[PDB]
RNA sequence: GAACGAGGUAGAUGAAGAGGUCUGGAAAGGCCCGCCAUAGGAGGUAACAGCCCUGUAGUCAAAACUUCGUUCGA
RNA sequence: GACCGAUAGUGAACCAGUACCGUGAGGGAAAGGUGAAAAGCACCCCGGAAGGGGAGUGAAAGAGAUCCUGAAACCGUGUGCCUACAAGUAGUCAGAGCCCGUUAACGGGUGAUGGCGUGCCUUUUGUAGAAUGAACCGGCGAGUUACGAUCUCGUGCAAGGU
RNA sequence: GAACAGUGGUAGGAGAGCGUUCUAAGGGCUGUGAAGCCAGACCGGAAGGACUGGUGGAGCGCUUAGAAGUGAGAAUGCCGG
C-alpha cells in the first residue's frame, strides 16, 4: 500500500450514529428515545430482568441441585482424532497435549467412541468409553488405562 | 555577543544591507547593537530643559545583532567567529582566515 | 524472487534469490491497512484531559434559591452551561493501542516486503560498510544507488557508522533486521537491505 | 577514615553561503548555483534559515559542596 | 503530546486567591495582541482642555495607546423606488410603472393593485392559540469514555483459534 | 441501459451523504498577498461548494485514510454586548 492511498476492506468500518444532532438525521431532539417516561431519562431504565413489580421469572422458579467440589472433567478425545496419529504410535496424554490434539488436560484424557479408528495404536488414557475400548482393540491396538 | 562595542561590522540584512560601520554601543539584554550610520531614525523631540529648541533629529536606532558580521582582517569579507586561547587569554578569531579580530 | 545484488559503489555483482515465502507472496492489502492503522494508533500518547463539573474549582453552593427569584434554576456556578463550567464528556487520558493476531502481523510485514519487490524498490547490497562515520559518504552511496527520495536502510546487526552517517540525512532511516516494521517499510520509497539482513529477515519470517 | 572512578550543582569548544539574482519596508521566500552534516533539535533574527545569531551533534571542564560506586570454631 | 489557544486551557497567560462580597468559616471575578524598530506624531492651525485638521515618522496612522483582525445586534448620514381612503403573522404568486445594468442569466432594485395566507418551538385527543419558552445579536451549551457482554459486518487462521 | 411500478408522514428502524478541528501520506497554494471579514445577478438534489472584487497582512487548501471537545433557535439555559 501507499500511505496516501489507504483504503479499508469494504464493509470493515461504518460511521457511528450521532444522536441529537438535528432533525434531518432522524435522531434529532429526542435522540431516538421517544417521549418521556423512565426509559427516556438519563441513567434511566429498570434493571435487567425487572418486570415492573410482577414477581420476576427467576424468583418464581425453584433453585435446583448442587455443585460437587470433587467434580472431574476429562479432556475427551473421539476416535476420529486418534486417526490422525501414525500407525503403531503410543498415544499418551503428554503426546496428545504436545501435538495440540487436546488444549487442557483437566482430570485426564478420556477416549470416546465417536467416528472410526483404522490405525493400530497403543492408547494410554485415564478412561475409555466401552465403545472406544472395543474400537481400539478391534483396530488391533491396545487400550491401557494409566 | 559575537560582536562588541568598537568592532567594525558589515550589515548583512535590512535596508542597510552591505553597509559597514563601527559598533557605537551594544545591548546584550536585547541582543541589539548600535552601528554608526545605520538604521537612522527621525525623532520628533519637544523642547526640554536640556534641549529647549526641540526639533526633528537624525539619530541611529539599534539593529539586531544577528544582522551584523565582523570583517575578516585578511580579506575584508564577513566572517563567522571562533575562539582560541593565546597567552592564557581567550581571543576571537575570524573563522574565514584564522586571524585574530581583537 | 530474483533481484539484482549491488555493491556500495553501485555496480551489480550478479543476482540474489529472495525467499518466495517472504518476498514473493500475494500482498494482502486489507491486512496491511489494518497493520498501518494499528501501528499509528500505538504511537498516540493519548495525554489529553478536561475538567468535568466535579474537577473545576469551586462550584459547591447553589447559586440562588430554587424558587421565587425569576431566574432559571441552577445548581452550581460550574455546571456545564455556565461560562467557566465543567466540560461534558470531553477527552480523558487513554490508550489507543491494540494487538493484531501474530499471524496477521507476519502476513502484513511479508505483504509490504513482497510489494517492494513488485514495485522494484528493493536494493539488496553485498554489504554496507563505512570507513568513517561520515554523512557525506552515506549521501554519496545513496547517489550512486540512485536513491533520490526516502529510503529505509536495513543492516543485520547494529552498524554504528551507517546509523551515524545516515542519521542527519532527511527521510533516510537505519534499522536492524529485527527493527523492520510495516510503517517504516511503507513510508520509505526504497528499501536498501544487506544480504546478511535478508538472510536474517528470512530466518524469522520464513 | 582515606584513595580512585563516574555523576549532580556554573560552564567551554563547536562544521557549512551577507552565493548570485527577482519581488519586497525587510528575504529566512522564488529562480539559478554552492557547501556542511556524529550537527536537517530548538529558539531567535524586519516574511518560511542545517550554512546570520543563540545553539545542536560530538568532544571537553570544577576551587567548592554533594550523590553513587570501587578498593584499602563442627 | 492526531492536549487548550484568551467564554478555551488552571480560579489565575495580566501584580489572583487579588478586587469585590461576608461578623466569620467561606465565596470569588473581570482583564492578552501599536509597530520590525518608538521611529510614540517637531512644527502650524481651531479649542480653556478634550478632541480634531494639516505636517512629519512608518510598509501601513482608517497601526496613534479606547492602538492586529474587526462579524452581528444596536445607533446614524445620504438617497434610487414606494407611501397620508387604509383593516396588514407582513410573506407568497400575479403585476403595471419607475430606476438600474450582472458571475449574462427566459437579469437586478422598488412595488400601485389582485389572489392566497392565524409566527417558531415545546406539549398535546386537539394549540393561531386567550397553554409553555425565547427582548435582540454573538460566543459557550447535551448518548461520551473505560472495562465487560452480545449481535451484524470485516480480516487472519481454522477442529482449532489465541 | 430499457420496461414496468413506486416515491404524504410523527414516534421510530434502515441507508447515503455534507460540513468542522486535528493527524499521516501524496500533492500544492501564499507578501506578485494566507486565514478571517464584507459584497455579488455563479454552481450542486439537500447539507453545502466555488469564482470575482474589496478589507486583511501570514499563513492555508486539495486527495486518500485516521481520530473526535464535530454542527444550536429554543433549556424562565451561562457570559458579554
Ligand atoms: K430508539
Ligand atoms: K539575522
Ligand atoms: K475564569
Ligand atoms: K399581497
Ligand atoms: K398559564
Ligand atoms: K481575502
Ligand atoms: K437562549
Ligand atoms: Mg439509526
Ligand atoms: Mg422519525
Ligand atoms: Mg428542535
Ligand atoms: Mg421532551
Ligand atoms: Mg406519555
Ligand atoms: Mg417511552
Ligand atoms: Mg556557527
Ligand atoms: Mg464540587
Ligand atoms: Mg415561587
Ligand atoms: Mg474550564
Ligand atoms: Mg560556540
Ligand atoms: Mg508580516
Ligand atoms: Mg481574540
Ligand atoms: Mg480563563
Ligand atoms: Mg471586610
Ligand atoms: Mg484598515
Ligand atoms: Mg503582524
Ligand atoms: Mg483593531
Ligand atoms: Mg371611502
Ligand atoms: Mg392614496
Ligand atoms: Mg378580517
Ligand atoms: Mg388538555
Ligand atoms: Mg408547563
Ligand atoms: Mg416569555
Ligand atoms: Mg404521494
Ligand atoms: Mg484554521
Ligand atoms: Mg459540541
Ligand atoms: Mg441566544
Amino acid at each position: 500500500m501507499k500511505l496516501h492511498e489507504l483504503k479499508p476492506s469494504e464493509g470493515s468500518r461504518k460511521t457511528r450514529n450521532r444522536v441529537g444532532r438535528g432533525i434531518g438525521s432522524g435522531n434529532g431532539k429526542t435522540a431516538g428515545k421517544g417521549h418521556k417516561g423512565q426509559n427516556a431519562r438519563s441513567g434511566g431504565g429498570v434493571r435487567p430482568g425487572f418486570e415492573g413489580g410482577q414477581m420476576p421469572l427467576f424468583q418464581r422458579l425453584p433453585k435446583r441441585g448442587f455443585t460437587n467440589i470433587n467434580r472431574k472433567e476429562y479432556a475427551v478425545v473421539n476416535l476420529d482424532k486418534l486417526n490422525g496419529f501414525a500407525e503403531g504410535t503410543e498415544v499418551t496424554p503428554e503426546l496428545l497435549l504436545e501435538t495440540g490434539v487436546i488444549s487442557k488436560l483437566n482430570a485426564g484424557v478420556k477416549i470416546l467412541g465417536n467416528g472410526k479408528l483404522e490405525k493400530k495404536l497403543t492408547v494410554k488414557a485415564n478412561k475409555f468409553s466401552a465403545s472406544a475400548k472395543e474400537a481400539v482393540e478391534a483396530a488391533g491396538g491396545t487400550a491401557e488405562v494409566i | 555577543m559575537h560582536v562588541k562595542k568598537g568592532d567594525k561590522v558589515m550589515v548583512i540584512s535590512g535596508k542597510d544591507k552591505g553597509k559597514q560601520g563601527t559598533i557605537l554601543a551594544a545591548f546584550p539584554k536585547k541582543d541589539r547593537v548600535l552601528v554608526e550610520g545605520v538604521n537612522m531614525v527621525k525623532k520628533h523631540s519637544k523642547p526640554t530643559q536640556a534641549n529647549p529648541q526641540g526639533g526633528i533629529s537624525n539619530q541611529e536606532a539599534p539593529i539586531h545583532v544577528s544582522n551584523v558580521m565582523p570583517l575578516d582582517p585578511k580579506t575584508g569579507e564577513v566572517t563567522r567567529v571562533g575562539y582560541k586561547v593565546e597567552d592564557g587569554k581567550k581571543v576571537r578569531v575570524a573563522k574565514k582566515s584564522g586571524q585574530v579580530l581583537d | 524472487p530474483k533481484v539484482a545484488l549491488y555493491n556500495q559503489n553501485g555496480s551489480t555483482a550478479g543476482d540474489i534469490e529472495l525467499n518466495a515465502s517472504v518476498f514473493g507472496i500475494e500482498p494482502n492489502e486489507s491486512v496491511v491497512f489494518d497493520a498501518i492503522l494499528m501501528q499509528r494508533a500505538s504511537l498516540r500518547q493519548g495525554t489529553h484531559k478536561v475538567k468535568n463539573r466535579s474537577e473545576v474549582r469551586g462550584g459547591g453552593r447553589k447559586p440562588w434559591r430554587q424558587k421565587g427569584t425569576g431566574r432559571a434554576r441552577q445548581g452550581s456556578i460550574r455546571s456545564p452551561q455556565w461560562r467557566g463550567g465543567g466540560v461534558v464528556f470531553g477527552p480523558t487520558p487513554r490508550s489507543y493501542s491494540y494487538k493484531l493476531p501474530k499471524k496477521v502481523r507476519r502476513l502484513a510485514i511479508k505483504s509490504v516486503l513482497s510489494s517492494k519487490v513488485i514495485d522494484n524498490n528493493i536494493i539488496v547490497l553485498e554489504d554496507l560498510t563505512l570507513d568513517t562515520a561520515k554523512t557525506k559518504e552515506m549521501a554519496a552511496i545513496l547517489k550512486g544507488l540512485s536513491v533520490e527520495k526516502k529510503a529505509l536502510i536495513v543492516t543485520a546487526d547494529a552498524n554504528e557508522a551507517v546509523a551515524l552517517s545516515a542519521r542527519n540525512i532527511p527521510g533516510v532511516t537505519v534499522v536492524e533486521a529485527n527493527g523492520i516494521n510495516v510503517l517504516d517499510v511503507v513510508n520509505h520509497e526504497k528499501l536498501l537491505i544487506t544480504k546478511a539482513a535478508v538472510e536474517k529477515v528470512e530466518e524469522v519470517l520464513a
